[PDB]
């Protein structure tokens, strides 16, 4: 053996044990989910509140590449912080040339190909997140989750992280419930509901609940950050669920 | 630099060579040696740009003295002459050329035969009995080839070198403070102080 | 430099004239301005001597290793492209004005490019210093539908317009034809109205006019 | 034993992470099929959609590469992508450059060789696809090329790929027996896909509704996917007869 | 990134092998067989078409192959390194020669050029070795016809008659039975058939096989007249029909 | 300062029957000033001559860079270059140079020696191949030689008649020109033998 | 040249005449100066020959390698990328381009591009040394929402005069309309809008 | 164990050993706090020398007139980082005329650290920093492992016995957020912290190192004789 | 990274031995024997070619003697392949020095470059050695006639008669043996065929498993002549000194 000691070598089945390795970093790291609606998507994730001493709302994780997508990880952050910068860096080089916008589907494969290129050298190694991110385009709202090995797809709703299959059934309970669409202020409400019902897979350290959406008609097609009156209401929804 | 010229005779090459270094309006020396041994039996004289000049030469004699420590063998007049072309006909096309003009004068000891090779700035060769770089051998090509004879002695040659000096001191029009002459043959390089 | 292309019925044809000049001076009174890129793409090319034969030698063989590649007769598009972009890319340096004809698999085709990279389509092109007598022949007597005879007729006697009134060209004739199906026929020096006339007097000297100083057997073997 | 772990020659002459490479192929648990009609090139492969959360609609390993060229993979989807944003970019260039469309068998070749180079030199691993390109070339035809992690590839009258291969395979095999042609004889591109869905029914032994299915089709100067609705289309063409 | 494989891949072990050149023939020998012939008038290259499945078209598949127009090359071993060689060996003989002299280079210097691009897949950072074995047959005006073998290591050889690859021991002792320096091209193309019989297990017949001849020019392959000096390409390739028609006299 | 013509010279070449003849002049100069009258323009490789007018610096450079090629050439073809493939040599070399050429007026001649046909040919300073069944013409005097070859010469000269032929047309060309002259040498070339004779000509 | 494209009401119509020079000579009589760089993407060209045709065949070459990856781009893009060449190559280009496009939300487009390479989005655009003689007419009788045969009359008019005094433009009038329904080429001779 | 030759390989549970081990350096460092209110950031930090002869390594670094950091680990690498961050915040004055921001400073120190992580030939950084400043938006305080993890909090530690310092701030935390306006009561309260890190040593004057970064008050470091005042 | 499958090509070994160097010597010790002899009127080279096949091309074919200019040529010992590469990098010094000095380059100064090139993929680079030993034969007009022998190492030194390759040991001691320094060519010629066909691995030797080669002055006055013998000579050769 030792198939898996050195990343981009084929094991004798055929996979990337370093990949695979990789994707453990991610199943360790906190929940962060994804919810596609009517007219967008929203973004929100599970921060572990190691100590008092953290300051409320300044260890922001959900990051925004152009004006209007929005990504969200699971596993090690610094890796995921990578893939932005590269992102904006492939999304600002598509608007230079093509002066519109990068689509979503664009963006996806941007992340992909780079993420993947990561699987084909023993000189580097793979990213060491699952990426949740979306936004609104010409062609309306898409969802996606792009993995180690450079896979993705579109998604009604993903999750990854330490609460994902708790995450994935409450999801599927919304895409069961809702066949003609989930609205964005909705999908913000649902959003909390799933972190705290993910947060039982995390709960010696209790958390901080962390909102984004991008939505046609609340917020322009542009990517913000769910803050104030809107957050406390949508965790107040959530702490109404639990019990 | 200005003056430099050069006679084979029977048994040995004399090289002649101007002591002035003129800048502006001021002669700035008037014992000036545009020379370089390359070789024991192997003498070069340079004219042509200010600095252009000395680097060349020096650069050209470090290369040969490479070469005769790493062989413990001393090249050719002609192997010398034809390394020192290939340099300047690199040069010429350099970004910046070297602006030099050379004389070889060399004694082959394998052939037991003066040598005297006459090279420009552009890594123009040729091999002659007699040569002169400038406006000198305007005056002095004329004169050689009415009292040179190929069978002279070195004092012979000396006297035929004393009148070329005469007549470019006669008919140049700037000061150029005499000549340094040095006589290559079988037994090497040699000044000769009194001319 | 006179060269010209026509298209006809069933094909393309090319001529140029023979003449090389340097300044008012004839160097060559018979040379080829007619080159081959492939089997059944030819070029006419007029400007300076040595750039039109190098880009059509350099394109000829990159095409060659094309068509090995793909498995594929060439396509005059593809020498037109690969041509086009070479010279640009020289911002007219490469002094190459080419007549640019052909059979492929397409169809036959005629093409003109300029030193600078930019290339024309036509039915009927001319090109060089005599360029203007041929075009003045071409746009007197062409006409759609012309006969693969009737096509070289009037090739070479634009080509002869400049020969007779341009004093860039002169000599002779060249021509080719690629005609679909058929293997491209090169008629070199199809017309030769330029034959110099028998000379008045012999100049052979009495042996032993020149007089001789040295002589010596010169030894080339090894 | 590193010479399994690189792109070296073993004792016995081969190239384990090649053929390790072919084993992550089948990774998808997809089968693919390709057949050529008079005037078309039909591909089909198996559409799995497991996951209730995936959008159907982004799940997809048929590519268009350019107008004319279609290309299906069987492999991991970061290997197709990969694979396929390259010969996108090659297509590309060769028309630039040559002044006319990439034929599908140059595109392979290209293709192959880039596979090649990734057997010979080390620091780059052999990507785990199997490359089927279709399209109706303008001067070949109706034309099937396929490429492989060896660099291996060739034209065929018709081809499958996946873990169930050799079933359809010999299914193709025993039809053109019957036949004696080296296509479909048909007319319509319609009844070419009729043809494809039926003969992978037969052979993998199950039955395909609208979304168990993906569509390519080349005609002349166009190669384009079919949507869930005229998979279903042709479905009902088939049950009917 | 980056290619850190700046080193060699082949390296010689205590005992003085060089373990992949040595593995790479062992490819060669799991290859399936090819043979060259020479004549007095022509060369003669054959191989088997073993096909993968009988729904690939084996036509679109060729083993030999055109280098220059009168220059060909089979080969036993790995398939897609042979394809990459030849691509390098018709480029190698246009920028290395023919752009240069204006003519297509000699067979024994094609040969040493491929030979330098074998070699250096040996020697030079992070690369195997190439795992095929070539055969290749020519004609120059200087040295007439001309018959090389390429190993892996970057070795070539001259041959009279040879094969290489799975059963190429039997089939060299048969060469050495039949063939004399009387040999006609015909007589070449008969044996090579024979030869080849004995390797072949299945189907033989002209789509199985492959085959191709350096002899005369070919005025009517040449797609151009009214250049006296250009006569045609000497490399021929048999059609499936002009095989079939010498299997029934065999 | 125009590089053809700070040194002077010229090279002439002619057919004859079964036969080939190439002549130079012998000057060097530096403008006005008459340097050496021993500056040959006529080089051979094997059985290959090769005359080069122009800039001397180069004439010197490419003699010394064909004898190079040449060399190489013998040892892998293990046979001597014939004269229309170092004809092409010297084209793809000049070429090579296309944007920083050297200032050169080479002509090649000599008898292939597998059909026995003789074969001369020119060159423009950057590759231009000029063919000739007749004459080829180089140098500071190559109008002269022009008007001189055109006029005296005629098909299927006999290597003694070739000579005479070829000398008066160098000669008197020389005598026209300031640049060229102050001795001469022609090269007759037969299938297996090559006679060189230098010149008497008038030394102004 | 004369160069000019016409939005109306179902798209945009391109318009040049055939004229190719080189100082008083017509080196071409019967130019396309109408290109291709999209289906329903193209590009009226003026200024050098060489330059615009070298621009022309890379951008094509984008919006296909666009295409293959983001399906059909639209017409603002196809004038970014012709923009991005001229501004970022002004130095060494003499080129003077006029892009039109037809999309179905966006309608017809006209974006035309200076020597300098800015980029200014018009309801129609005129170029070319021949433009110079027709903006006076084309200011007074160009009309928003024209139909088509309206449209082809405007260009039709306004490109005989500017053939009429401009020496460096002649031969035919070639127009490209661009609608929802296709792709139609257009073709007038001498005989026809020289006696308008 | 096997999977710890180079920071380029994961372990079968996800594991980077190689920054681990980095991290283990951090743990070996001599204690060093931060701690802010809403007017005040402070830094103190615990001096280690060789033996009695030997000066005591300097632990804190000054990067704006607004900005500096504690290290604790390997004393090269903080200074590799530390003039990297001295010019990032030299460019945003230079082009932009603007103060770099501490929050961004967190950002690109993470983005440095996090490409040492993800190639060959590399190693992680082997230091921890803990990083004070007053930007446009108050007093800051950030914690920097070469992980590539950056945190913001009120306070914290970094070190050998950290662990007793971060639980005093812990408990603390109500009280000295609210030391506004009071620089010689919030360094108290930081030099009260760092003594819960203490074993057999006290706090010296050669020993003691603080800095302070406020509203009024330029980044500046405290050592010798100007640290008698808080022992 | 790629480290783990590095070989470590330019290394010591704990004796202060080249493991690489030590090998491709191994490698050459399998080689066709080749041995040179130095006369005072010439130079043999003699070398035995690998297990020969009766289908070889044995008239058209080199293997061991190879030409690096007019008076210079080598004969080789180990890959083929490897000693082309050298002698294409020897051929054009050679023509480098030409050009440079208008004169033949000296023996030596072409056996120290190409020794140098040797010696550098031992000490920098990561690549494995050249298999190749060399013996070189050559004139010049400082030193006259003279063998030089180059290894894998880079190390050359000069001989008065000198085998590589197979059997070393053997012909050494046999050439020690019989050698004198007023030996002629054509005497040289005999000891070098005598010595070969008692070291040959091979049951007789034969004129199909030789290559041979003179370095004369036998030319006509004071100039150098390189006959390397066509297969005919080597049979008539070995007549004429009774061996067959
Ligand atoms: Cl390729
Ligand atoms: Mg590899
Ligand atoms: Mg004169
Ligand atoms: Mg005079
Ligand atoms: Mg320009
Ligand atoms: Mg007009």
């Amino acid at each position: 053996t030792g198939y898996d000691l050195s990343n981009s070598v084929f094991s004798p089945d055929g996979r990337n044990f370093q990949v695979e390795y990789a994707v453990k970093a991610v199943e360790n790291g906190t929940t962060s989910i994804g919810i596609k609606c009517n007219d967008g998507v929203v973004f929100a994730v599970e921060k572990l509140i190691t100590s008092k001493l953290l300051v409320p709302q300044k260890n922001v994780k959900i990051q925004v590449v152009d004006r209007h997508i929005g990504c969200v990880y699971s596993g090690l952050i610094p890796d995921g912080r990578h893939l932005v910068n590269r992102g904006r860096e492939e999304a600002a080089s598509f608007k230079k040339l093509y002066k519109t916008p990068i689509p979503i589907p664009a963006f996806a494969d941007r992340l992909g190909q780079y993420v993947q290129a990561h699987t084909l050298y023993n000189s580097v190694r793979p990213f060491g997140v699952s990426t949740i991110f979306g936004g609104v385009d010409k062609n309306g709202a898409h969802l996606y989750m792009l993995e180690p090995s450079g896979s993705y797809w579109g998604y009604k709703g993903a999750a990854t992280g330490k609460g994902r299959q708790s995450a994935k059934a409450e999801l599927e309970k919304l895409v069961d419930h809702h066949p003609e669409g989930l609205s964005a202020r909705e999908a913000v409400k649902q959003a909390a509901k799933i972190i705290y019902l993910a947060h039982e897979d995390n709960k010696e350290k209790d958390f901080e609940l962390e909102i984004s959406w991008c939505s046609l008609s609340e917020t322009n097609g542009l990517h913000k950050f769910v803050k104030g009156d809107l957050l406390q209401e949508a965790i107040d929804f959530a702490q109404k669920e639990i019990n | 630099m200005d003056i430099i010229l050069g006679i084979r005779v029977q048994d040995s090459v004399i090289l002649a060579s101007s002591k002035a270094v003129t800048r502006g309006i001021s002669v700035l020396k008037d014992s000036d040696d545009k020379t370089r041994q390359l070789s024991p039996h192997t003498l070069m004289s340079f004219a042509g740009e200010a600095g252009d000049t000395v680097q060349f030469a020096e650069y050209i004699q470090a290369n040969i003295q490479l070469y005769s420590i790493r062989e413990d063998y001393e090249l050719s007049p002609q192997a010398v002459s034809s390394f020192v072309r290939q340099e300047l006909a690199k040069s010429i096309r350099s970004r910046r050329p070297y602006q030099v003009n050379v004389l070889i004068g060399g004694y082959d000891k394998k052939k037991n035969k003066p040598e005297l090779y006459q090279i420009d700035y552009l890594g123009t060769k040729v091999e002659l009995p007699y040569g002169a770089h400038g406006y000198s051998g305007f005056y002095t090509f004329s004169l050689l080839d009415h009292h040179y004879r190929p069978d002279m002695t070195t004092e012979e040659g000396l006297d035929l070198l004393k009148l070329c000096v005469q007549e470019l001191e006669k008919r140049m029009p700037m000061d150029f403070k005499g000549v340094i002459v040095k006589i290559v043959d079988k037994d090497g390089i040699r000044q000769v102080d009194d001319f | 430099t006179t060269i010209v292309g026509v298209k006809f019925n069933n094909g393309v044809v090319i001529a140029a004239d023979t003449r090389s000049t340097q300044g008012p001076i004839v160097a060559d009174k018979n040379c080829a301005k007619l080159h081959r890129i492939s089997p059944k793409i030819w070029c006419a090319g007029a400007g300076t001597a040595a750039d039109t034969e190098a880009v059509t030698q350099l394109i000829g063989s990159n095409i060659e290793l094309h068509s090995l590649y793909t498995s594929r007769e060439p396509r005059v598009v593809s020498a037109l492209q690969m041509l086009k972009q070479h010279l640009f890319k020289y911002q007219g340096h490469i002094g190459a004005y080419l007549i640019v004809a052909g059979v492929d698999p397409t169809g036959s085709h005629l093409f003109s490019i300029d030193a600078h990279g930019s290339t024309d389509v036509g039915y009927y092109l001319s090109l060089g210093s005599g360029s203007l007598a041929a075009m003045a022949v071409l746009e007197s007597h062409w006409k759609q539908d012309l006969t693969k005879e009737e096509a070289i007729k009037l090739a070479s006697d634009a080509i002869q317009a400049g020969i007779w009134n341009d004093l860039g060209s002169g000599s002779n004739v060249d021509v080719c034809v690629m005609e679909i199906g058929k293997d491209a026929e090169y008629l070199r020096n199809y017309l030769t109205p330029n034959v110099r006339e028998e000379k008045q007097k012999s100049y052979k000297f009495p042996r032993g006019t020149t007089a001789v100083l040295k002589e010596s057997i010169v030894n080339i073997c090894d | 034993g590193y010479d399994r772990h690189i792109t070296i020659f073993s004792p016995e002459g081969r190239l384990y992470q090649v053929e390790y490479a072919f084993k992550a192929t089948n990774q998808t648990n997809i089968n693919s099929l390709a057949v050529r009609g008079k005037d078309c090139t039909v591909v089909i492969s198996q559409k799995k959609v497991p996951d209730k959360l995936l959008d159907p609609t982004t799940v997809s390993y048929i590519f268009c590469i350019s107008r004319t060229i279609g290309m299906v993979v069987n492999g991991p989807i970061p290997d197709a992508r990969n694979a396929a944003l390259r010969a996108k970019a090659e297509a590309a260039e060769f028309r630039y450059k040559y002044g006319y469309d990439m034929p599908c068998d140059v595109l392979a070749k290209r293709m192959a060789n880039l596979s090649q180079i990734y057997t010979q030199r080390a620091y780059m691993r052999p990507l785990g696809v199997i490359l089927t390109f279709v399209s109706v070339d303008e001067e070949l035809g109706p034309s099937i090329y396929k490429t492989d992690p060896a660099g291996y590839y060739v034209g065929y009258k018709a081809t499958a790929t996946g873990p169930k291969q050799q079933e359809i395979t010999t299914n193709l095999e025993n039809h053109f027996k019957k036949s004696k042609i080296d296509h479909i004889n048909e007319e319509s591109w319609e009844k070419v896909v009729e043809f494809a869905i039926t003969h992978m029914i037969d052979a993998l032994g199950t039955e395909f509704s609208k979304n168990d299915l993906e569509v390519g089709v080349a005609t002349k100067d166009k190669f384009f996917t079919l949507s869930a609705e005229n998979i279903e289309e042709r479905l009902v063409a088939i049950a009917e007869q | 990134m980056t290619d850190r494989y700046s080193f060699s891949l082949t390296t010689f072990s205590p005992s003085g092998k060089l373990g992949q050149i040595d593995y790479a023939l062992t490819a060669v020998k799991q290859g399936v067989t090819s043979l060259g012939i020479k004549a007095t008038n022509g060369v003669v290259i054959a191989t088997e078409k073993k096909s993968s499945s009988p729904l690939a078209m084996s036509e679109t598949l060729s083993k030999v192959s055109l280098l220059t127009p009168d220059i060909g090359a089979v080969y036993s071993g790995m398939g897609p390194d042979y394809r990459v060689l030849v691509d390098k060996s018709r480029k190698v003989a246009h920028t290395s020669y023919k752009r240069i002299y204006g003519e297509y280079p000699p067979t024994k210097l094609l040969v040493s050029e491929v030979a330098k691009i074998m070699q250096e897949a040996t020697q030079s950072g992070g690369v195997r070795p190439f795992g095929v074995s070539l055969l290749i047959a020519g004609h120059d005006e200087f040295n007439g016809f001309s018959l090389y073998q390429v190993d892996p290591s970057g070795s070539y050889f001259p041959w009279k008659a040879t094969a290489i690859g799975k059963g190429s021991v039997a089939a060299k002792t048969f060469l050495e039975k039949r063939w004399n320096d009387e040999l006609e091209l015909e007589d070449a193309i008969h044996i090579a058939l024979l030869t080849l019989k004995e390797s072949v297990e299945g189907e033989f017949n002209g789509d199985t096989i492959e085959l191709a001849i350096i002899g005369d020019e070919n005025p009517d392959l040449l797609g151009y007249t009214g250049i006296p000096t250009d006569k045609g390409p000497r490399f021929r390739k048999l059609t499936s029909q002009e095989i079939n028609d010498r299997l029934e006299a065999l | 300062s125009d590089p053809s013509s700070i040194n002077g010279g010229i090279v002439v070449a002619m057919t004859g029957k079964d036969c080939v003849a190439i002549a130079c002049d012998l000057r060097l100069g530096s403008q006005s000033l008459g340097v050496s009258n021993k500056f040959e323009k006529i080089f051979h490789y094997g059985h290959v001559f090769l005359g080069i007018t122009g800039l001397a610096t180069d004439v010197t450079t490419l003699n010394e860079m064909f004898r190079y090629k040449t060399n190489l050439y013998k040892l892998k073809e293990e046979r001597a270059i014939e004269p229309e493939t170092f004809t092409q040599l010297v084209s793809s070399s000049l070429y090579e140079r296309r944007f920083g050429p050297y200032f050169v007026g080479p002509v090649v001649a000599g008898i292939n020696s597998k059909s026995g046909k003789p074969f001369i040919a020119g060159f423009d300073l950057i590759g231009c191949i000029d063919e000739a069944k007749d004459f080829i013409v180089s140098g500071t005097a190559s109008d002269q030689l022009f008007g001189m070859c055109e006029s005296l010469y005629e098909p299927n000269l006999e290597p003694e008649d070739l000579f005479e032929t070829i000398s008066q047309a160098l000669l008197n060309a020389a005598d026209r020109d300031a640049l060229s002259g102050w001795g001469a040498v022609v090269y007759i070339i037969k299938k297996d033998e090559v006679v060189k004779r230098y010149l008497k000509m008038r030394q102004d | 040249t004369s160069i000019m494209a016409v939005t109306f009401k179902d798209g945009v119509i391109l318009g040049a005449d055939s004229r190719t020079t080189t100082g008083a000579y017509i080196a071409n009589r019967v130019t396309d100066k109408l290109t291709r760089v999209h289906d329903k993407i193209w590009c009226c060209r003026s200024g050098s020959a060489a330059d615009t045709q070298a621009i022309a065949d890379i951008v094509q070459y984008h919006l296909e390698l666009y295409t293959s990856q983001y399906g059909t781009p639209s017409t603002e893009t196809a004038a970014s990328v012709f923009k991005e060449l001229c501004y970022e190559n002004k130095d060494n280009l003499t080129a003077g381009i006029i892009v039109a496009g037809y999309d179905d939300k966006n309608k017809g487009e006209v974006y035309t591009i200076p020597l300098g390479g800015s980029v200014h989005k018009l309801p129609y655009a005129i170029a070319g040394s021949g433009s110079t003689f027709i903006y006076g007419y084309c200011d007074k009788n160009f009309r928003e929402n024209m139909s088509k045969e309206e449209t082809v009359d405007f260009i039709k008019h306004s490109l005989s005069q500017a053939i009429k005094w401009d020496g460096s433009s002649g031969g035919v009038i070639r127009m490209v309309v661009l609608t929802a329904a296709g792709v139609e080429r257009l073709i007038f001779y001498p005989d026809e809008y020289e006696q308008l | 164990n096997n999977y710890d030759g180079d920071t380029v390989t994961f372990s079968p549970t996800g594991r980077l050993f190689q920054v681990e081990y980095a991290l283990e350096a951090i743990k070996q460092g001599s204690v060093t706090v931060g701690l802010r209110s809403n007017t005040h950031a402070v830094l103190v930090a615990l001096k280690r020398n060789a033996d009695e002869l030997s000066s005591y390594q300097k632990k804190i670094i000054k990067c704006d007139e607004h900005m500096g950091l504690s290290l604790a680990g390997l004393a090269p690498d903080a200074r590799v980082l530390s003039n990297y961050l001295r010019q990032q915040c030299n460019y945003s004055s230079l082009v932009f005329n603007r103060k770099l921001a501490v929050e961004r400073a967190g950002h690109l120190l993470c983005d440095k650290a996090q490409k040492n992580t993800q190639s060959y030939g590399g190693r992680p950084y082997g230091v921890g920093l803990l990083i004070i400043g007053y930007d446009k938006s108050g007093a800051h305080l950030l914690e920097f492992q070469p992980s590539g993890n950056v945190t913001e909090l009120y306070g914290t530690a970094i070190g050998a016995r950290s662990q007793g310092a971060k639980t005093y701030l812990e408990r603390t935390l109500d009280t000295f957020i609210k030391i506004d306006g009071n620089p010689d009561e919030l360094i108290k309260a930081g030099v009260e912290a760092i003594s819960q890190s203490l074993r057999d040593e006290s706090l010296t004057v050669d020993n003691l190192s603080i800095a302070i970064v406020g509203k009024d008050t330029p980044f500046t470091i405290y050592d010798g004789e100007a640290v008698a005042k808080y022992i | 990274g790629s480290r783990r499958y590095d070989s470590r090509t330019t290394i010591f070994s704990p004796e202060g031995r080249l493991y690489q160097v030590e090998y491709a010597l191994e490698s050459i010790s399998h080689a066709g024997t080749a041995i040179g002899i130095m006369a005072s009127d010439g130079i043999v080279l003699a070398a035995e070619r690998k297990v020969t096949s009766t289908l070889l091309e044995q008239d058209t074919s080199t293997e061991k003697l190879y030409k690096l200019n007019d008076k210079i040529a080598v004969a080789v010992a180990g890959l083929t392949a490897d000693a082309e590469i050298l002698i294409n990098t020897a051929r054009i010094h050679a023509q480098n020095y030409l050009k440079t000095y208008n004169e033949d380059i000296p023996v030596e100064i072409l056996v120290r470059r190409l020794s140098d090139i040797k010696q550098g993929y031992t000490q920098h680079g990561g690549l494995r050695p050249f298999g190749v030993s060399f013996i070189y034969a050559g004139y010049d007009d400082r030193y006259g006639y003279q063998l030089y022998t180059s290894n894998p190492s880079g190390n050359y030194t000069g001989w008065k008669a000198i085998s590589v390759g197979a059997n070393t040991s053997a012909a050494q001691t046999l050439l020690q043996m019989d050698y004198k320094d007023d030996m002629k060519v054509d005497d040289a010629i005999e000891l070098a065929l005598k010595t070969l066909s008692k070291t040959t691995d091979s049951s007789a030797l034969t004129y199909d498993r030789l290559e041979f080669a003179t370095i004369r002055k036998g030319a006509n006055d004071g100039e150098v002549y390189q006959k390397i013998f066509k297969p005919q000579e080597i049979k008539d050769i070995l007549v004429k000194t009774g061996i067959t």
